[PDB]
DNA sequence: ATCAATATCCACCTGCAGATACTACCAAAAGTGTATTTGGAAACTGCTCCATCAAAAGGCATGTTCAGCTGATTCAGCTGAACATGCCTTTTGATGGAGCAGTTTCCAAATACACTTTTGGTAGTATCTGCAGGTGGATATTGAT
DNA sequence: ATCAATATCCACCTGCAGATACTACCAAAAGTGTATTTGGAAACTGCTCCATCAAAAGGCATGTTCAGCTGAATCAGCTGAACATGCCTTTTGATGGAGCAGTTTCCAAATACACTTTTGGTAGTATCTGCAGGTGGATATTGAT
């Protein structure tokens, strides 16, 4: 029987992923979930799949980034674990509102 | 064609596994268990607001489909401009 | 002595038909005039962009419209789309 | 002669905008519609805001609209704050604005 | 023998200031640093008074709003007292750093 | 009384600033800060003003000058002209 | 019968960036000199982006610079970083980079 | 079967130049196509302004000098403008 | 609670900075009539690649367990707020002169147009090679003790 | 520290994807050359409006005092990390047509050029007034007790 501490997985990801590039969201759920929005903008709608690649590109881009803003937030207060309140004020400081 | 499948829910698909993986390409180590349903929010937002302008454009084209460019063309508006997709 | 053109006196007109009573500050018909120059130039920049994606010579009011839907909020965008199609019908039928 | 202002009913000038748009490189040609567009949008933009900076002053018990106005009136409406939201007007001060947790105890 | 308590007058501060839209910077002292900091680019330079007024505009203008967002950074790590720490990271999440 | 220019944006006038945008109390430490943000904020604006001059052969810095240099550092300012 | 580019001597067409300055409005006329410079400036920044790329390419034992490359090389540089800080290069990951706080013991 | 331009083999000769033995993926050179392309609408775009702002019809080298000091960081619009400089002095002697 | 020091409120008054009003004016747009050039919908159809079906590769959901993080409590001490005004810096106003802006000039350089050549793209069919993803095998990191 | 469970790092290999290659060709380029149009530098100069400075205004540098904030120390409760486990969902590879995108004809529309009419910026002189800034006194707020 054997165990890491909690935070030893957690560190061994952060070096994993931040060496890697591959998406990280899966390609199908991700594109039902375009579809979906673009539908609900739009009927009988088609994609260029580059289309939803670049989507996905960005996406992801977008989220890595605001979390690292994020992860600030909690630092910044002392914490090590991120809350709503840190994408809130990470958001609110980007002027997203 | 014939029967078109009902779309609903999918922003379920951004699960919690995907989204704890972009927190550690964003160097996250500790999670508190809200975070995912806040993700999901932010990322439709995200996704609203670039798949309009997206949208916008192919109709202005007079198009059915969604190009590469229609989304390089709204993410380069919107002050997110992507390099490796014709922009 | 060159002359200074301006927006100050259409801006004016305007405030009449909806503040008859009401007057406005040299500083603040400044404020107004930046604005229209500004968010003609958003417009204009947009359509010009639409029509070069979109390998044309011309911009019409097909590219402001979409440029006014691309660069004002949800609200803002209907009613200035409706102004604007509008403005466009009354100046065809006339004659 | 009738000016393409009062053929489309506009108290801005069609004329002007047809102008600044061809000295403008924004295409080799211009439709005989867009500036009729551009210029009614632009007049009504330019109510919308003067309605608000109007009541603005009412509010204030004034006649006369200075920037603060504008500003109070550009600020409290979502829309025009959004349009305006890197955009700085000259003597526009702030809305009142404090922090709660800043406020002394009960 | 009458005081008054600690931010008694940061409050009346607040709404006065709040209220009010003058430059909060006297005219002259700003007028130097402009020119001082002009000199290292080109010298010899000649400036408009209204080029003057429209740098103190602006300026102040970013200054108030920083302090917006540096007073919510404040608040996020449960204090009330402005630190450097909260302008950093208010500029550092607006991709000033 | 020998004195650099940036002192001259003096503590009750950063005290003032902070209170337009809601602050209540403030560390010791903030004056100095503020003033380096300042000078960077100036730098880069100030810079690309005087950018606009050179090219248009003046040695008048011109409001202009300044309004274009803040519409492109993306601080747009209104009752300048432009 | 010699090219404008190597009268210049440069690899970027010249003669294309005449052409495209042309088509894309930005004034009425196109001097000489200016398809010249620019053709230049292209040349050179895109020349610091490989020779940055390249190294990260060696840094890692590969041959053929891949979008990860590009992204190394333009983060790890404080200029092409700043010039490209609101862009975003597909398939570029982020740097390495861990908080102190985060790290064990103390 | 319509052609689509791109810089690729200009981008090409310049890594041969600098990195005689290296390759370059599709992708990356897809990106490397995309900053060119972005560089230049930035330039093109700063050079437009600017001629307008000064009521000129013609955009010179001067122009685009201008537009690499105001989009370019110090180092790089230092290195650039020695380059753009240099090619159109020796172009200017080559005829 | 009460008591008093001081800030805040409203009303009314008043001089003038800054607003609206005005006519000449003239010059420069904007609009009107005539001849020219050009763009892009509609009609048509090759053909890319998008949507939509079945089989194989591995990541997701869920329950359990407890490590250690968060957030409450308390508290000492440090640090920033409030305070009074003579003192020194900024503001207001007075006046030469730099330079910016208006104007006219003329030419080097740009547009235009018309063969003439070069080249950058693709397409067809081939030909080579960097490295991703598999294996096993030797060394680091981690956590119990 | 010692042991050992597990991750990590090499090294070496091998199919094959995707990259470099090449031969045919061509349309759209870029180049060359000669004709005609003009933008903007260049030079003189007139008048703002900018730097400078004396006198008048008034905001701030000072140090002392202590309320109340920040941050360290401590702790219980419980959230979120780790992991084992069962299997559903995505991924990968191979077959039909909606629609995109490429060609062409053709007129409805924008350009151009010159002309004739008015509008909008300025300046002139004067014309007018909304309100900032001051008064007075009534009432609210804050803080001491
Ligand atoms: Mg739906």
């Amino acid at each position: 029987p054997h165990r890491y501490r909690p935070g030893t997985v957690a560190l061994r990801e952060i070096r994993r992923y931040q060496k890697s590039t591959e998406l990280l969201i899966r390609k199908l759920p991700f594109q039902r979930l375009v579809r979906e929005i673009a539908q609900d903008f739009k009927t009988d709608l088609r994609f260029q799949s580059s289309a939803v690649m670049a989507l996905q590109e960005a996406s992801e881009a977008y989220l890595v980034a605001l979390f690292e803003d994020t992860n600030l937030c909690a630092i910044h207060a002392k914490r090590v674990t991120i809350m709503p309140k840190d994408i809130q004020l990470a958001r609110r400081i980007r002027g997203e509102r | 064609k014939r029967h078109r499948k009902v779309l609903r829910d999918n922003i379920q698909g951004i699960t919690k596994p995907a989204i704890r993986r972009l927190a550690r390409r964003g160097g996250v180590k500790r999670i508190s268990g809200l975070i995912y349903e806040e993700t999901r929010g932010v990322l439709k937002v995200f996704l609203e607001n670039v798949i309009r302008d997206a949208v916008t454009y192919t109709e202005h084209a007079k198009r059915k489909t969604v190009t590469a460019m229609d989304v390089v063309y709204a993410l380069k508006r919107q002050g997110r401009t992507l390099y490796g997709f014709g922009g | 002595k060159t002359r200074k053109e301006s927006y100050a006196i259409y801006v004016y007109k305007v405030l009449k038909q909806v503040h008859p009573d009401t007057g406005i500050s040299s500083k603040a018909m400044s404020i107004m005039n930046s604005f229209v120059n500004d968010v003609f130039e958003r417009i204009a920049g947009e359509a010009s962009r639409l029509a070069h994606y979109n390998k044309r010579s011309t911009i019409t009011s097909r590219e402001i419209q979409t440029a006014v839907r691309l660069l004002l909020p949800g609200e803002l965008a209907k009613h200035a789309v409706s102004e604007g199609t509008k403005a466009v019908t009354k100046y065809t039928s006339a004659k | 002669a009738k000016t393409r202002s009062s053929r489309a009913g506009l108290q801005f000038p069609v004329g002007r905008v047809h102008r600044l748009l061809r000295k403008g490189n924004y295409a080799e040609r211009v439709g005989a519609g867009a500036p009729v567009y551009l210029a009614a949008v632009l007049e009504y933009l330019t109510a919308e805001i003067l309605e608000l900076a109007g009541n603005a002053a009412r509010d204030n018990k004034k006649t006369r609209i200075i920037p603060r106005h504008l500003q109070l009136a550009v600020r409290n409406d979502e829309e025009l704050n959004k349009l305006l939201g890197r955009v700085t007007i000259a003597q526009g001060g702030v809305l009142p604005n404090i922090q709660s947790v800043l406020l002394p105890k009960k």
